[PDB]
RNA sequence: GUCAGCAUCAGUUUUCGGGGGCGGAAAAAGAAUAAGGGAAGGUGGCUGUUUAUAGCCCUUGUUGUAAUACGUCCACUGGGGACUGAGGACUGCGGCUUGCCAAGGAUGCUGACAUAAUGGU
RNA sequence: CUGCCGAAGUUUCCGGAUAGCAGAAACUCAGAUCAGUUUUAUGAGUAUGUAAAAUGAGAGUUUCUAGUGGGCCAUUUUUGGUAAGCAGAACUGGCGAUGCGGGAUGAACCGAACGUGAGGUUAAGGUGCCGGAAUGUACGCUCAUCAGACGAAAAGGUGUUAGUUCAUCUAGACAGCAGGACGGUGGCCAUGGAAGUCGGAAUCCGCUAAGGAGUGUGUAA
RNA sequence: GCCAAGCGCGACGUUGCUUCGGCUCUUCCUAUCAUACCGAAGCAGAAUUCGGUAAGCGU
RNA sequence: AUGUAUAAAAAUAGAGGUAGGCUACUCUCCUGUAUCGUAGAAGAUGGGCGAUGGUUGAUGAAACGGAAGUGUUUUAUUGACUUGUCCAUGAAAUUCCAUGAAUCCAUUGCAUACGACUUUA
């Protein structure tokens, strides 16, 4: 089938939280 | 499909500089508006012309002379990355100045994954000479008994009655 | 690259026909046919002379084309001169008894470290195995093929392994002397 | 192998509006890019990709980049037109060519013609 | 281009995929297809690859009555069924329909053996693959995972090609002598002019 | 990364010029050819550093630079050359040849003897004796010491109580046949001197009489 | 009454062509034909050379006001398809010549079928 | 039952008033005034505030009478930070009163805002099949025995592909074969002993084409 | 702290002393105690130690 | 359903032949836009000329097909048709699209909560 041990395709919920780390990233550079 | 095009402009005339440096570019872009708007920002980027005080006095889009004569040309390009500071030099052999510079956006696309805005071209010449070539396929191109079967030749009417010869 | 090539000079071998890449190369001494479907190279072949080439391709592909060349040498060389594998046996107190079955096809081995057990190796086709009485405790396996004697030699050797036992200290076994043609 | 891409090789073109129409390798621009040229006046000298044309087993004694006046010289000195016709193949194409544009009444005429042809079914028994 | 109200297909050669989605188009466009010789069919992608991808499928099952899991097919036309499947809407009445047009069977049975067999260009291993790529059989891959029929098909297969090849050398030899005596008949040179 | 064979390093610091050695050897000839008479054609043959140094040692210099590269600096037109005539000399000119000042008379018959090399052919068919191995083919008024030589060897000699033991003979060469790798490598460890060392003295380039003999 | 087919128009729209202006390096080329220059991935000849028993590249002249592509325009033009027909004497704006008209929104010519088609439920 | 208009979503003062947003009634106003807008000019510090052309729209007030006074999400600036989260403002946005296309499915993503219909054409997203639509065209890259289609980070891989730089190269490139790989010297200490390679300090040398006080194996040495 | 490839930091190295809690039960995971097979070690043999494949089977 | 028309095999960095002695020949491929079949009041009525074939209907067969052989041939007849090449009649106003066993009741106990199961009759 996939021969992947993990669902390659994520939760709504886990890419929204992506975004989020891919804000913790920017306050990280920017202001961090 | 690129274009090039001679880009001639300079600032607006003041009292300071009555007669102002005329700056010209061969720059290659799909439209005289793109081809403008990548002068101005060579321009701002090297003598920190504003758009506004410049005015551009001359747009010609430029043929190939020689259309019909296969050529190699070699670009040296700014490439930008993930550091966003690269210098390259390819070399590709085709019959036209435009599709070579074509040929360079596919390529560095393609391997480098880079993007119109991100690539600027430095300089594109002809090199004539087969000895100052520096790459070892155009040089495989240009010995003189090249010969070479065709590869990935490949070959609605759906449901073929025999099978493909998919040869000679 | 465009066109690498390898160019091999055949010998005085009957045959070297390679219909559908199946290489049934015939000599005096004898005839092997081996199949080339594995690599995608054009066997091209001109008198006395045979062309491995490849248009457009990849090192890992171009590394097919040398690997071709030499089973394609080494075929030939077997059929003309062959292969001979001199395989000397060692052992310190228990004397290792073999036997030859039909020509040798089929080598039986006991009394090896005093074990009971009878270790039958039955050797590729076309290797023939004989006792060489010029030399005591030796073995010779002659053939066509590398492939198959080499091979044979492996088997043989790893039959009569030594398991648990210091490697040192222990130097039972039987391993290969010497590599080299019949003539 | 019996087609090579080489310069003065004759190749028949398959796509676009040139389909049809028979050229010869003049320069080879690289792997995927040839210039060809053909003694026709419709045909002009121009560069197509390998895709688009099918490499014939005909081969001309033509030197590099020869221009369009030396081209048609040497395609005529050398007779590439009629010595493709030779072949069964232009054959074929031009009797497939003969028949697309054929009209009903000829078509009438035909199926008359090749049951007049098949009439015989005489074969020594 | 054209249909035909019964089609075979000679899957030797071709891949599972491209068969299959071109196959369950025309299924939904009301055709019936037959498709013979489903373990010569090919995937791309070398053996172990496609083993351990049927190994994950296997894999799929339940704690309560695994008769309640996936069924697992293990034929070579059961596995291009599972392809085919997959590509039409089944648990729709359309769906349902077009499945039942659909009669995949390994190697070519006597109601077939004498029908003509297409194939189907778009899904061809040697027009769809770059050279040099691997790929695997399905009958290997059937007979790897649990079928049981592999010889059995071989054994029949070599004898149809024995019997079709003796077929073919009676037609060969009759479309010689008609060959032969096409030209005889002059009106084949006279008439020439319309292409025929 | 990518497929490609590991090139190893050593600390032994003993790297050469490499261009500038070559260089040094071009004015080294020159000086050679410079040097007052003799003109010697000789350097050394097979024979090993040490007899090289013993037949320099009777000169007050044997050199060789680069086998052609002497001729290639001088150059094979007589313009280019310092010596004259020296377009046909330039062919006869090759192998480690130089010149010397210090010799005709032991060059000619003094021939010292040294261990034997591949390529060249012995001159009859030397045999192994069988069982126990003798260093000096029985000559010795052999030591039993030379255990690590019974794996250094490869021939067939089984290691019994501490003492290689051959099987069966084995002859080391044959005459008529040119020594091979084995063979070679065997009669080093044996006393096989089969050798000659030979000097060349073709010709002299004299400064007046300018006359290089092709005798 | 129902439902059809076609034609000539109006409105909206889509899809193929044809012809002709103008523009740019007043395309670039190219071809043919005269100068000169250079050479090669070096042909005949003899690895090396300079059109010969192949030719190519560069510049200029010429054939020239060449063609063609591309861009743009035509109050230039020929077809195919689909949907729509609101309004209800006459006014108006126009065109051709009292009249006629594609000009302030569809008419005409036929069919078939009512023992059914259509519209329903 | 249908139709029309249609918010606020919170300041500012002590749960109430004022105001704001929405209507009504009654007035005056079109050589007039407005504006979630941009220019021009003035100064002052690319922005700022003040004043005076562009574009758009008819622009104004008075009374009096409803409803509203939350929140959530996101961008940017900034204030601190902390193993790392985040915490505090401001800012205008989106939701909120709102269906619809797409994102497989969705409060916050991409499009788009709604009477009933016919036709045409698109946005976003798509064109192998499910699924409407190119198994299109052209140029590349990639093979994963846990590919790809969407922090764990410092790196590792004799995985592939392009390049950048520096090196040698007919005085013969690497690679491979045939060799040399020497003499003082077993340089000096050390100990069963270590002669380049138990070890510790030196690290000199003549000859060359080149050979170390030795690259490792080895040797009791 | 000393270095410190490199980009004032600075990696590897180096110095510095110092309520919860458990019976049965069902399966499942391997991050494996045993059983099966290999690798290494002064592993002579025997008994081991360590490290791999491995959850079939017990515990 | 509207011709419900078409059976080699394998390769694709090769095949297939013809003509030859696994090796010397040359030819073909480059898809089916092919081949077979196709005129006739859904296909009427006769007459020639020239084949001496083709297409079948009904019998009689013998050989073949087992993978799902349900079809392949070879035929011996008989009945038709023949467009292979020519002729002569007829056609319409449909005057513009529509098409013998088992079971229950009994019996057994090798079985059983009840059905079922195994027996016997």
């Amino acid at each position: 089938v996939s021969l992947k041990k993990k669902s390659k395709r994520r939760t709504t919920r886990l890419r929204s939280r992506i975004e989020k780390k891919a804000a913790e990233s920017k306050r990280k550079q920017k202001r961090a | 499909a690129l274009k090039e095009y001679q880009v001639v402009g300079r600032k607006v005339p003041t009292e300071h500089e009555p007669v102002p440096k005329l700056f010209r570019m061969r720059l290659f872009a799909p439209n005289e508006s793109v081809a403008k708007s990548r002068y101005w920002y060579f321009l701002k980027m090297i003598n920190k012309v504003k758009k506004a005080t410049g005015e551009i006095v001359a747009i010609n889009e430029i043929s190939e002379p020689k259309p019909l004569k296969a050529k190699v040309f070699g670009i040296w390009i700014r490439y930008d990355s993930r550091s966003g500071t690269h210098n390259m030099y390819k070399e590709f052999r085709d019959t036209t100045r435009v599709g070579a510079v074509e040929a360079m956006y596919a390529d560095m696309a393609a391997r480098h994954r880079a993007r119109f805005r991100s690539i600027r071209i430095l300089k594109v010449v002809e090199v004539e000479k087969k000895e100052d070539v520096r790459r070892n396929y155009v040089k495989q191109l240009l010995n003189p008994h090249l010969k070479f079967p065709l590869p990935h030749r490949r070959t609605k009417k759906v449901f073929a009655p025999h099978r493909p010869s998919t040869f000679y | 690259d465009i066109y690498k090539d390898e160019t091999l000079t055949i010998p005085k071998g009957v045959t070297v026909d390679i219909k559908a890449r199946n290489v049934t190369v015939t000599g005096p001494r004898g005839t092997l046919k081996q199949n080339l479907r594995h690599v995608d190279i054009e066997m091209k072949k001109q008198g006395n002379t045979i062309k491995f080439i490849v248009w457009h391709g990849s090192r890992k592909h171009n590394a097919c084309i040398r690997s071709v060349y030499s089973i394609i040498n080494n075929m030939i060389i077997g059929v003309t001169q062959g292969f001979r594998y001199k395989m000397r046996l060692v052992y310190a107190h228990f004397p290792i008894n073999i036997n030859l079955t039909e020509n040798g096809t089929v080598v039986e081995i006991r009394n090896f470290l005093g074990e009971r057990i009878t270790r039958v190796i039955k050797c590729l086709p076309g290797v023939t195995v004989s006792i060489s009485s010029a030399v005591k405790d030796e073995i010779i396996l002659e053939g066509n093929s590398l492939e198959n004697v080499s091979q044979s030699a492996a088997n043989i050797k790893q039959i009569c392994n030594v398991r648990n036992k210091d490697i040192r200290k222990f130097l039972d076994g039987i391993y290969v002397s010497e590599r080299g043609n019949i003539e | 192998f019996k087609r090579y891409v080489e310069v003065g090789r004759v190749v028949l073109v398959t796509k676009g509006e040139y389909t049809g129409k028979l050229a010869v390798i003049v320069d080879i621009v690289d792997h995927k890019r040839a210039l060809i040229d053909s003694p026709c006046s419709e045909f002009p000298r121009q560069v197509i990709r390998y895709g688009s044309v099918v490499l014939t087993h005909i081969v001309m004694k033509l030197p590099r980049g020869a221009r369009s006046g030396i081209v048609a010289k040497k395609w005529k000195a050398q007779d590439v037109c009629n010595k493709w016709a030779s072949s069964a193949w232009a054959k074929k194409l031009e009797a497939k060519k003969v028949r697309s544009q054929l009209n009903d009444f000829d078509r009438f005429a035909v199926m008359r013609l090749k049951k007049q042809r098949r009439e015989q079914v005489n074969v020594a028994v | 281009s054209e249909f035909q109200k019964v089609v075979v297909i000679d899957a030797k050669g071709h891949l599972l995929g491209r068969l299959a989605s071109v196959v369950a188009k025309q299924l939904l466009g009301g055709q019936k297809v037959v498709v013979v010789r489903c373990e010569e069919l090919n995937i791309s992608g070398h053996f172990f690859r496609n083993k351990l991808k049927y190994l994950a499928y296997l894999r799929k099952a339940c704690r309560y009555n695994p008769s309640r899991g996936a069924f697992h097919f293990r034929a070579p036309s059961r596995i291009f069924q599972k392809a085919v499947r997959g590509m039409l809407p089944h648990k729709t009445a359309r769906g349902q329909a077009a499945l039942e047009h659909l009669q995949a069977v390994e190697g070519i049975p006597p109601p077939f053996d004498k029908q003509k067999r297409v194939v189907v260009p778009a899904a061809l291993r040697v027009l769809r693959l770059k050279p040099g790529r691997k790929y695997c059989t399905v009958g290997r891959l059937s007979s790897e995972v649990g079928w049981k029929y592999n010889d059995i098909v071989a054994k029949l297969e070599e004898r149809r090609k024995v019997k079709s090849a003796a077929f073919y050398q009676a037609k060969l030899a009759k479309q010689k002598k008609i060959a032969s005596a096409k030209e005889a008949s002059p009106v084949n040179q006279k008439l020439s002019q319309f292409g025929y | 990364p990518k497929s490609r064979r590991s090139k190893v390093l050593t600390l032994a610091q003993t790297e050469k010029k490499g261009h500038e050695g070559k260089a040094a050897l071009f004015s080294g000839v020159q000086q050679s050819l410079d040097s007052f008479d003799y003109m010697w054609i000789f350097d050394v043959t097979n024979m090993r550093n040490t007899y090289l140094k013993r037949i320099r040692d009777d000169w007050k210099r044997i050199f060789m630079g680069k086998t052609k590269v002497m001729a290639k600096a001088l150059g094979h037109t007589p313009e280019e050359e310092h010596a004259e005539n020296v377009s046909k000399l330039t062919k006869l000119l090759h192998g480690a040849v130089g010149l010397l000042f210090t010799v005709i008379g032991y060059f000619e018959s003094f021939v010292q003897n040294d261990f034997a090399r591949a390529g060249a052919v012995a001159p009859f068919t030397h045999v192994i004796p069988a069982g126990p191995v003798y260093s000096r083919a029985g000559q010795i008024p052999l030591t039993h010491t030379l255990e690590p030589q019974v794996r250094q060897l490869g021939m067939p000699t089984v290691l019994k109580n501490g003492v290689v033991t051959l099987l069966a003979d084995f002859p080391l060469c044959t005459e008529g046949q040119q020594l091979d790798s084995r063979q070679t490598r065997l009669l080093k460890l044996f006393g096989i001197t089969a050798a000659e060392f030979k000097v060349g003295l073709l010709g002299y380039y004299s400064k007046k009489g300018a006359s290089v003999e092709f005798l």
